[PDB]
C-alpha cells in the first residue's frame, strides 16, 4: 500500500482479491520493494548477492541478527562452497576491521584468498611484521601444544584403563607428579637435616620393608616440591613402582606376580604410543616447563594455551584480528581424540571468564563430520561436549558457523540450536531427509528445487529472512 | 575400639574385617549424628565389592566407582548441588523423611492451616547447564508428587505451576495424573510438541497455539486434539506475530484473536555484536 511516506510491505493472508481482477506480473521495482529491509537495519546490513531468477535485486542481510544465533551452512564441497564461505568471511572481515574471527582448517585453501588484509597470521602444525601491514605468502610461523594441558581426565580418558585396579593406581602416580625429581637418569634427593633419600633403576627385590612407607609419606604429601617439569615417561615409572610391592606381616617383602601381570598393559600401551611418528609430531612430550606454588598448577597450564590459540580478554591488547589454524599433518586416527579436547576446555574458559567480561566470537569449524563424531566408536561424549559449548555460547558472546558435506553422519541434534540455512545442491536422499526432519521455517517449493540447483546457487531461509528467497553467487 | 577403611585394595589388617562387616550388617553397631560427606560411596563400595581383598570381583564394579568419582570432582555439577553434609540426624528410621519433606516445604510452599510468607515465587536457573537439568528437575517433580501424596486430600492447598520451555526434562509422569486429584494444575509450555509424550498432551482441555510451520509438529497436534475441527488448523501455517486460535471448555466456538500486550514486559535481552565492534 501507498503511504505519505512510502511503500510499505505486510505478511498476512486473511485478505484475498474480489472476483473478476485481472492478473498481472511484477516488475524490479516491486521485487526492490517486496525483498527491501528496514531504515534501522541500513548501516548493519551487508551485501550477499543477487537473485537467480531476475537478477535485478540486490539482497541485504543484518549482521546482529544473522550471528545472534548459530549458524549452519550444506552443501557439497568443490562445487562453490568454500568460495561461498571465503566470500562471506571476506565481507564480514571488511566492514569492521576490529572484529574477531577464528577459523579451523583442514585443508590448505582458506588462507590464499584472505591476503590483503590487516592483522592476518598462520600456523601450520619466526618473522613477524608491524601492526597494519598486510599479509603476503611465506609468512607462515609453527607452534605444537605440549601434555600439560590435556589434563587429569583427559590422560585418563586417553589411557582408556578397563581392567582390574588400574584405575587407582593411575590416580596415586597422578596424585604425585608436582613432586617428582628428575635429572638425566637418577631420581633422588638427600633431605635438608642430613639424612640421605636414594631410590634404584633395576626393577629386583631390595629393601621393600621401607618401599611401603616411602610410598606412604609420598602420599602424606611431606617431601619437598619440584621447579622442572617431569618429563612423560615418569608417569609410566610411577605407575610401574606401585602395586608390585606389599606390606609383609613383620620384617619382610613380597614380589607379587600378580599385580605385575595387571599393570603390564599400561606400560605395554604407554610404551607404544611413546614411539610414533605421526603423533610425536603435534605433542610435546619432552616436558621442562615451569612449575608454580600453592599446588595450584593445573588451571594456568590451560588457561596460557588457550589464550594463545584464542585470544586475551577485554581491557588487555591483542595483536591479531584473524587466526587461521592450518592442519595437514595430522592423522586420520587421532583427529577426533585431539581436535575434541580443544572445546571442552575453551568451553570452560567461558564459564570462567563471565558476563562482566567478553568479547564477540566468530567461529568457522570445517569438516564437522570428522571430528564431531568419533568414527571407530559409539560413545557420546563428544556429544554432550559439543551440546554444552553451544548452550554456553549462546549466553555469553560467541557464535559457531558449522560446515559439513555428509549431513547423514551428523547428529540429529546438531541442526537444532541452528536458526539461519544456507544450502547448496545436495546428490543423495538420505541428506534431504535429515534436513527435512530437524529443520525450521519450511516451504515444499524450495526442498523440491533443492534437488537440482545448478552450479552458484543457493537458497536461504531462517530468522533473519521475512520471506525465503533463492540467490546466485 | 576404631577400625579405618581404604580404597586401594590394600593387603593391610584383612584378618578381621569379616567380622567387622558381619557385625556392620547385624545392626549392632553405634549410630551417628552427622550427615558423611558424598565421596564415601566409593569407598563403600569398595569395601562391599571384594581374608584378602581379592581383585577378580573387584573388577565387576569398576565403572560405578568410575562413574561416583568423576562426578566428585566436576566443578559444575557442585556449583549447584551440596556435596560436604554435616546436618543433624533424627533417632529412628524416618531421617529421609524429614530430609526431603522440609526441602520440599521450602520449594513448592507450605501445608495448609500454617502461616506463610510469599504468595509468588520465581526460581531462577540460569548457571545450571544444560547436561545436567533433566535429571535435577526430574528429582524435584518426583519429590514433589511423592510428598504430595501423604499430606491427604483434606490438607492440600491449589497450586498453579508455570513449566517453561518443558520438553527437555518432562521426556516418572506421577504428576500429570494425579494433579487433578490432589488438587494441583500446570501450564506446559513447549515449541516442539513432537518431543512431548503423546500421553500428556491429551489430559489437556485448552490449547493456545502460536504459528508453528514445521510438518511433523503439526501432525502431532491433530493426534491429540478432542474439542476441535480440521477448519481452523489451516490457519495455523500463516499466522502473523501476535495471532493465536483458541479452543477448549471455556469457549463457545473456537476464535482467532489477538493477545494484548504486558506492561511492563520481560527481560528481552540479546546480545549485540555491532555496537562493540
Amino acid at each position: 500500500k501507498r503511504e505519505l511516506n512510502g511503500y510499505v510491505f505486510i505478511s498476512e493472508d486473511w485478505r484475498l482479491p474480489a472476483l473478476g481482477s485481472s492478473a498481472v506480473p511484477l516488475t524490479s521495482d516491486f521485487l526492490n520493494i517486496i525483498y527491501s529491509i528496514d531504515k534501522e537495519e541500513l548501516p548493519k546490513a551487508v551485501e550477499l548477492g543477487v537473485d537467480s531468477r531476475t537478477k535485478t535485486v540486490k539482497i541485504f542481510a543484518s549482521v546482529d541478527k544473522l550471528l545472534s544465533r548459530h549458524l549452519a551452512v550444506l552443501g557439497s564441497t568443490g562445487y562453490g562452497k568454500s568460495n561461498f564461505n571465503a566470500l562471506l568471511t571476506r565481507k564480514v572481515s571488511e566492514k569492521y576491521p576490529n572484529s574477531r574471527i577464528v577459523i579451523f582448517d583442514i585443508n590448505g585453501e582458506y588462507a590464499q584468498a584472505f591476503t590483503g588484509i590487516p592483522n592476518v597470521k598462520h600456523t601450520i602444525l619466526e618473522k613477524k611484521q608491524q601492526k597494519g601491514e598486510l599479509y603476503s605468502e611465506e609468512y607462515y610461523c609453527y607452534k605444537k601444544i605440549p601434555y600439560q594441558a590435556l589434563g587429569f581426565a583427559g590422560l585418563i580418558k586417553l589411557l582408556r584403563p578397563s581392567d582390574k585396579t588400574q584405575l587407582p593406581a593411575l590416580r596415586n602416580a597422578l596424585s604425585a607428579i608436582n613432586r617428582t625429581h628428575f635429572k638425566s637418569r637418577n631420581i633422588y634427593l638427600e633431605k635438608d637435616d642430613g639424612e640421605t633419600f636414594l631410590l634404584y633403576d633395576d626393577c629386583r627385590d631390595t629393601n621393600q620393608s621401607k618401599l611401603a612407607e616411602w610410598l606412604d609419606l609420598l602420599r602424606r604429601r611431606r617431601l619437598k616440591r619440584t621447579n622442572v617439569w617431569p618429563p612423560f615417561k615418569s608417569l609410566a615409572t610411577l605407575v610401574a613402582e606401585f602395586g608390585c610391592v606389599a606390606a609383609d606381616r613383620s620384617n619382610g617383602s613380597k614380589r607379587d606376580a600378580f599385580g605385575f601381570s595387571n599393570v603390564l598393559p599400561l606400560v605395554k600401551i604407554i610404551q607404544q604410543l611413546a614411539e610414533d611418528i605421526r603423533f610425536k609430531s603435534i605433542v610435546n612430550l619432552n616436558g621442562g616447563g615451569e612449575l608454580a606454588d600453592g599446588g595450584t598448577h593445573w588451571d594456568k597450564a590451560m588457561s596460557d594455551e588457550v589464550d594463545y590459540f584464542f585470544g586475551k580478554e577485554k581491557g588487555q591488547e591483542n595483536d591479531w584480528n584473524v587466526h587461521i589454524v592450518n592442519m595437514k599433518n595430522l592423522a586420520q586416527d587421532h583427529a577426533p581424540m585431539l581436535l575434541s579436547a580443544l572445546l571442552e576446555m575453551f568451553a570452560e574458559i567461558l564459564f570462567r571468564r563471565g558476563q562482566e567480561r567478553s568479547y564477540p566470537t566468530v567461529l568457522l569449524l570445517e569438516e564437522a563430520h570428522h571430528y564431531l563424531r568419533d568414527p571407530y566408536a559409539e560413545i557420546d561424549s563428544q556429544i554432550k561436549a559439543y551440546e554444552r559449548l553451544a548452550k554456553e555460547g549462546r549466553k555469553f558472546k560467541c557464535s559457531l558457523i558449522v560446515s559439513t558435506q555428509r549431513p547423514s553422519e551428523l547428529s540429529p541434534t546438531v541442526l537444532a540450536m541452528c536458526s539461519n540455512w544456507f544450502s547448496l545442491r545436495l546428490t543423495n536422499e538420505r541428506d534431504l531427509q535429515a534436513l527435512r526432519y530437524a529443520m525450521e521455517s519450511g516451504n515444499e517449493q524450495i526442498l523440491k528445487q533443492i534437488s537440482g540447483l545448478p552450479r552458484g546457487d543457493a537458497v536461504a531461509f531462517g530468522s533473519a529472512f521475512n520471506l525465503p528467497v533463492r540467490i546466485s553467487i | 575400639e576404631t577400625f579405618l577403611l581404604y580404597d586401594d585394595c590394600r593387603d593391610t589388617n584383612q584378618s578381621k574385617l569379616a567380622e567387622w562387616l558381619d557385625l556392620l550388617r547385624r545392626r549392632r553397631l553405634k549410630r551417628t549424628n552427622v550427615w558423611p560427606p558424598f565421596k564415601s560411596l566409593a569407598t563403600l563400595v569398595a569395601e562391599f565389592g571384594c581374608s584378602k581383598r581379592d581383585a577378580f570381583g573387584f573388577s565387576n564394579v569398576l565403572p560405578l566407582v568410575k562413574i561416583i568419582q568423576q562426578l566428585a570432582e566436576d566443578i559444575r555439577f557442585k556449583s549447584i548441588v551440596n556435596l560436604n553434609g554435616g546436618g543433624e540426624l533424627a533417632d529412628g528410621g524416618t531421617h529421609w523423611d524429614k530430609a526431603m519433606s522440609d526441602e520440599v516445604d521450602y520449594f513448592f510452599g507450605k501445608e495448609k492451616g500454617q502461616e506463610n510468607d510469599w504468595n509468588v515465587h520465581i526460581v531462577n536457573m540460569k548457571n545450571l547447564a544444560q547436561d545436567h537439568a533433566p535429571m535435577l528437575l526430574s528429582a524435584l517433580l518426583e519429590m514433589f508428587a511423592e510428598i504430595l501424596f501423604r499430606r491427604g486430600q483434606e490438607r492440600s492447598y491449589p497450586t498453579v505451576l508455570l513449566l517453561e520451555e518443558a520438553h527437555h526434562y518432562l521426556r516418572y509422569e506421577r504428576l500429570a495424573k494425579e494433579g487433578r486429584k490432589f488438587k494441583c494444575s500446570l501450564i506446559v509450555s513447549t515449541q516442539r510438541p513432537s518431543e512431548l509424550s503423546p500421553t500428556v498432551l491429551a489430559m489437556c482441555s485448552n490449547w493456545f497455539s502460536l504459528r508453528l510451520t514445521n510438518e511433523r509438529d503439526l501432525q502431532a497436534l491433530r493426534y491429540a486434539m478432542e474439542s476441535g475441527n480440521e477448519q481452523i488448523l489451516k490457519q495455523i501455517s500463516g499466522l502473523p506475530r501476535g495471532d493465536a486460535v483458541a479452543f477448549g471448555s471455556a469457549f463457545n466456538l473456537p476464535v482467532r484473536i489477538s493477545i494484548n500486550q504486558a506492561r511492563p514486559g520481560p527481560k528481552s535481552s540479546d546480545a549485540v555484536f555491532s555496537e562493540e565492534w
